[PDB]
């Protein structure tokens, strides 16, 4: 007993939340989130991308 | 648009008149430093297994705050970019996409492009194939909303 | 030249560190004889304070999280009185002389070439004289921006290679093209705004990937 | 409930991703709903039936 | 003693004009290739009615909470395909 879907995609527009916290709810990091983890590996690279480059890697 | 919750406006445009003397009698520019920044440099990480030092350089390092943030966009907001120029190109612009997300046109056009790619891939069957297919949704761009958090607090409305 | 300052053990050579060289290859596996050679560029010793500090400490000490590039050197190589050598008598601290400038400007072309992937002098000189001649007041930018537009430096920012020498290799090879065929001069050339690059080896970069990231990737799905 | 660690009534554990694979073990679970299902009707027509 | 095929490349573009000519038209409306006078095509712009999403970090990576605000996007998303699944599915079931 209750209203049936109406068949539209309502998303949210996720560019009106605060700096502060990220889109799944978590708080900003104010910088690079680098682990020991990873950084010791291929993936060095990948968690230090530079801002005048643009890189995906579902097509890489 | 308040400086707590907007790096955007943190990082803005400064205005800057100082001067030296007396204004009723005669002025001078002060040119005695440089307000307008110049490049820096700042160690960033350091691996303790290898005794490894990273140092990253950057332009205009004493006038902006978290840079870092601009190239590491999620993937829905790249989605949602890639829906709102389908639907209404003619008020979703390029330079309208760019202030809404605060990037610059160059990332907007750029990450259009490979949005486009990823999707031919997917119609055609390259990608998203097997237990995965699921994922892949065909949206038509009339049966599109988006919502707006104008009540304070939690909760989004259609309007 | 089949030495040992062309392996990556003892690629680097700095004289003004305690251990004469220096680490710059992050994927490289040390052995704990080694990593103790290396560690003593990171710790110090303090008289007064009867303490070991970092170099992440010094800054710290210092308050320098973001400083003018020209002044690191002032940081990582000099020792103060007042912060990190508190009860040494003057008579025992170290002053540099003018004499030593040459050696340290020709480790610093070195460290370039190293960057570049092993590359000539040569090399190095006509990308300066290269970047004399474009549009730009401040020079030491033009030339990071010269090192950046490289080919094989740009793929090793992608993350589909270990280091620059595995990258070189890729583009000797056809591994990757440049707007949809492989490159010509794709030694020389320097790559613009909108250049576009694509793997070619697409099964291949897939397996280095999945082999070097197996041992950290989590037991459940 | 006297399965507390087992919350979801599981008969047999879940493929380990690092011996049989991601894919592997994404299309048995599945396979796993669709036999939870399929059992529910198999059940309702035999006891309708007989 | 290579048994790899020469590679004699060609543009993305020019590829996917030949194997599919829809899917080309949309991406020039898409990419702002109407806006320059110099870069303008003669044919006239087409409509985009239909795109497609990769929806996986949404739905499995992004949205861990258990407020109503991340429980409702998914289930739209959910809701959504299975509409789209139905469509495709009745164009198939009568006789
Ligand atoms: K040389």
């Amino acid at each position: 007993k209750s209203k049936p879907f109406d068949g539209k995609l309502r998303l949210p527009d996720v560019s009106q939340l605060s700096d502060t916290i990220t889109v799944s709810g978590d708080a900003a990091p104010a910088t690079l989130n680098l682990d020991q983890k990873y950084m010791d590996k291929i993936s060095c690279w990948t968690q230090t991308i530079p801002s005048h480059l643009e890189m995906s890697y579902q097509n890489l | 648009n308040n400086p707590e919750d907007n790096i955007a406006i943190r990082n803005a445009p400064q205005k800057v008149f100082q001067l030296i003397g007396d204004p009723r009698s005669g002025v001078a520019d002060d040119v005695t430093h440089n307000p307008f920044g110049e490049i820096t440099v700042e160690m960033v990480w350091h691996q303790l297994k290898n005794e490894v030092y990273w140092y990253r350089y950057e332009f205009a390092g004493q006038t902006t705050e978290q840079s870092h943030r601009d190239s590491r966009l999620s993937d829905y907001t790249k989605n949602l970019i890639y829906l709102l120029r389908a639907k209404n190109p003619r008020k979703w612009t390029i330079e309208a996409l760019a202030e809404k997300f605060h990037i610059r046109k160059q990332r907007v056009l750029a990450i259009l492009a490979l949005k486009e790619m990823e999707a031919h891939k997917i119609e055609s069957g390259k990608q998203l194939q097997g237990p995965l297919s699921p994922y892949g949704l065909k949206v038509r761009v009339e049966d599109l909303k988006l919502l707006s958090l104008d009540p304070t607090g939690c909760g989004w409305v259609e309007p | 030249v089949y030495r040992n300052s062309h392996t990556k053990r003892f690629s680097c050579r700095n004289s003004r560190l305690k251990y004469p060289f220096e680490q710059i290859w992050p994927t490289l596996q040390l052995s704990e004889d080694d990593a103790a050679m290396f560690r003593r560029n990171s710790r110090q010793f303090v008289v007064d304070l009867s303490q070991n500090i970092t170099l992440k400490n010094k800054f710290a000490l210092n308050k320098a999280t973001k400083i003018p590039h020209q002044d690191a050197r002032a940081l990582i190589y000099e020792s103060n009185l007042h912060l990190d050598a508190v009860g040494e008598h003057p008579r025992y601290l170290k002053i540099r002389r003018v004499t030593s400038q040459y050696g340290s400007k020709l480790m610093n072309v070195r460290k370039l070439r190293l960057l570049l992937g092993f590359k000539r002098r040569n090399f190095v000189q006509k990308l300066y004289e290269h970047t004399l001649l474009q549009q730009g007041s401040n020079k030491s930018w033009k030339v990071l921006c010269a090192l950046e537009a490289k080919m094989n430096l740009a793929v090793t920012r992608m993350g589909v290679a270990e280091d620059v020498l595995e990258a070189t290799h890729d583009l000797r090879q056809n591994n990757v093209t440049l707007n949809g065929s492989p490159a010509q001069m794709k030694h020389a050339r320097y790559l613009e705004p909108a250049d576009v690059l694509a793997v070619s080896a697409v099964s291949l970069i897939k397996q280095r990937i999945c082999k070097g990231l197996f041992e950290v990737a989590p037991n459940t799905l | 409930h006297r399965f507390r660690n087992n919350k979801f009534l599981r008969l047999e554990p879940d493929l380990d991703p690092k011996v049989y694979g991601q894919t592997e073990t994404l299309q048995k679970q599945v396979d796993d709903n669709f036999s939870l299902l399929l059992a529910k009707h198999r059940l309702d027509m035999k006891a309708a039936a007989a | 003693t290579t048994r790899r095929r020469k590679l004699l490349g060609s543009r993305y573009g020019a590829r996917l004009a030949k194997k599919n000519r829809q899917q080309f038209e949309r991406a020039r409306v898409i990419l702002d290739c109407y806006s320059d006078e110099e870069l303008r095509p003669d044919s006239p712009p087409v409509a985009v009615k239909e795109v497609t999403i990769n929806t996986l970090q949404t739905m499995r990576f992004l949205f861990p909470q258990t407020s109503k605000e991340h429980l409702d996007i998914k289930q739209n998303i959910a809701s959504y395909k299975i509409f789209s699944l139905n469509r495709e599915l009745l164009s198939l079931l009568p006789k």
